[PDB]
């Protein structure tokens, strides 16, 4: 259940999507999407 | 990877080919006389680069003892001095202790 | 440790090369084979002829040897330094290479009378180029290096394979000129071919 | 290794003694019986794992060139000149015409298999560097050095 | 809950109360599992 | 263009193998050298 | 190529894709630009996601 007491832990996986942070360059710059 | 099994971690390769044709507009059309005005060329390549892995689990010492398999490879190529009369004195100490 | 290096190989070479001009009449010329006519106007048609065959064996086994106690770590270093001298306007300095054969090890006793060792070993080499060229007066002494690092357990008096690099190759190649290679006694003087095996072992 | 990990772990004082390879802990019985327990389960034997990498590269090739390739000049009388197939005239005017004419057939085969063999334990990174390395002098005015390029099998 | 990483034996140290010992053994439990791979051309 | 695919099986036949055929196919292939083998043994069957 | 692949749902595919196709473009090689230090580069750069 992964329970304690009044707490707990979820482990939620996605499925249609990523977990994290989209980087890429335009030439002499660097963007990120959160 | 399974145990004694291998898998293709990567590779590359490249197919290709060319062709061109040059000649002059009406001298290349004559019978046994165009060829001197003609050129053609062509150029094929296969290139093929690839990444294997295998792994093994090791449990027995080297079989025979390594030290057996280089007096082997000394005495037929020829390098081995293990009788000289003068080397001897020092070699001992590293061959027998 | 043992170091053992085995090569072999095999090269043939035998045939001809066609390449050139020559002025015709002060009206006009002809290029061979895409001959460097800047010069080779006034030059002469060149057939470069090759015939050799070449057998080639080498062996060489090392063995450095270094004495230590449990849990104690030893260094054995035989090595060459190569020296050169930085002398700016400002700051100034020598500087240099070191290479050669390195070993340095942690033995340690188990349970069963086994011994672990933490191994860290350099085979380095001073490779070279041309020693026809410039490029052996100038500072390029060229290094090669072997380098290993593991760990691993023996039994006593018995030997691992830590590891090592092996190669083969072959390579073939055949030239001709389009018709004149296929004449009876005639077209030997036109074809070119070539091969070349190597076979190379090295194990620590 | 095993002194950090329990060493972080815990903050019972535990001190490293690679002498004798072992570790001094100090504190009560209890103290000193809990951590003797976890040693035990943590100092066990590792397997050997050989590695054997494979690189193949084949190549293949066939070239053929056959024909000819017209250029070049000629002064007439004095008077004018010709240019053929935009010959560079500034000195092909005091040249002649050129002929190239190329002839060759050429096959080409090679084959490399390189392998590299390397020995390690359960969970410890093994490093095998076969490299060649390329000094060159920076001996500027202000500033002097040395710089490298490194390359090889890793 | 202290929790340090031990390389050596590709394991965690989880230091607690028995309870949350077990908390903690449960969830690695969930995480650890096994990968399926993919080949891209 | 982009092709995906899921690998569950091991390379079969075994890389060893295939690059037996080749070196030998190729000519490049020494494992009966009556000196090399000493050593080659060991990569080869352990 | 640097890719970062995720199966979905319905075993579908996703990867996240850089892709670089770079070559070495020249000048004339009968000039002096083919001496001096300007190796024109040519590249073919594709930042996306695909399922």
């Amino acid at each position: 259940g992964i329970e304690l007491g009044r707490q707990k832990i979820g482990v939620m996986r996605l499925n249609n999507t990523f977990v994290g942070d989209r980087t890429y360059n335009l030439r002499d710059q660097k963007m990120v999407i959160p | 990877v399974p145990h004694g099994k291998s898998l293709l971690v990567g590779g590359y390769t490249r197919d290709a080919n060319t062709d061109t044709v040059q000649s002059i507009p009406f001298l290349g059309k004559l019978p046994l006389i165009g060829s001197l005005f003609r050129y053609s060329s062509k150029n094929k390549s296969n290139v093929v680069r690839v990444f294997m892995i295998e792994p093994k689990e090791i449990v027995d010492p080297l079989t025979p003892d390594a030290s057996e398999s280089v007096n082997n490879i000394l005495k037929q190529s020829g390098a081995w001095s293990g009788d000289d009369k003068l080397q001897k004195w020092v070699r001992v100490y590293l061959d027998r202790g | 440790l043992w170091i053992v290096d085995l090569n072999k190989s095999d090269l043939e070479r035998l045939g001809t090369s066609w390449s050139g001009s020559i002025t015709i009449g002060d009206k006009l010329g002809v290029s061979l084979n895409q001959s460097s006519i800047s010069t080779l106007d006034g030059s002469r048609f060149i057939a470069a002829v090759n015939a050799l065959e070449e057998k080639k064996q080498a062996t060489v086994v090392s063995r450095p040897v270094l004495l230590t106690q449990e849990n104690v770590p030893a260094i054995f270093d035989n090595n060459r330094t190569f020296y050169t001298k930085l002398i700016g306007e400002r700051n100034v300095a020598l500087e240099h290479v070191t290479y050669g054969t390195m070993i340095r090890v942690l033995p340690r006793f188990s349970a069963d009378g086994q011994i672990e060792m933490s191994l860290d070993i350099e085979d380095g080499n001073d490779k070279t180029p041309q020693s026809d060229t410039t490029t052996s007066v100038d500072a390029l002494p060229e290094v090669g290096r072997t380098l290993i690092s593991t760990i691993a357990r023996v039994p006593h008096g018995k030997s691992l394979l830590v590891g090592g690099y092996t190669r083969d190759a072959n390579t073939d190649t055949v030239q001709s000129i389009p018709f004149l290679g296929k004449l009876p006694l005639i077209g030997s003087l036109f074809r070119y071919s070539s091969k070349n095996k190597s076979n190379v072992v090295r194990v620590f | 290794g095993i002194a950090t990990a329990i060493e972080r772990l815990l903050q019972i004082k535990i001190v490293a003694y690679p002498d004798t390879n072992s570790l001094l802990v100090k504190g009560t019985a209890e103290q000193v019986h809990f951590i003797e327990m976890l040693v035990k389960a943590l100092d066990v034997a590792k397997r050997h794992v050989e590695l054997s990498l494979w690189i193949v590269d084949l190549n293949k090739s066939d070239l053929e060139r056959l024909g000819t390739s017209w250029s070049g000049s000629i002064t007439i009388g004095d008077k004018l000149g010709v240019s053929l197939n935009q010959s560079s005239i500034s000195t092909l005017d005091g040249s002649r015409f050129i002929a190239a004419v190329n002839a060759l057939e050429e096959k080409k085969q090679a084959t490399v298999v390189s392998r590299p063999v390397l020995l390690t334990q359960e969970n410890v990174p093994a490093i095998f560097d076969n490299n060649r390395t390329f000094y060159t002098k920076l001996i500027g005015e202000r500033n002097v050095a040395l710089e490298h390029v490194t390359y090889g099998t890793m």
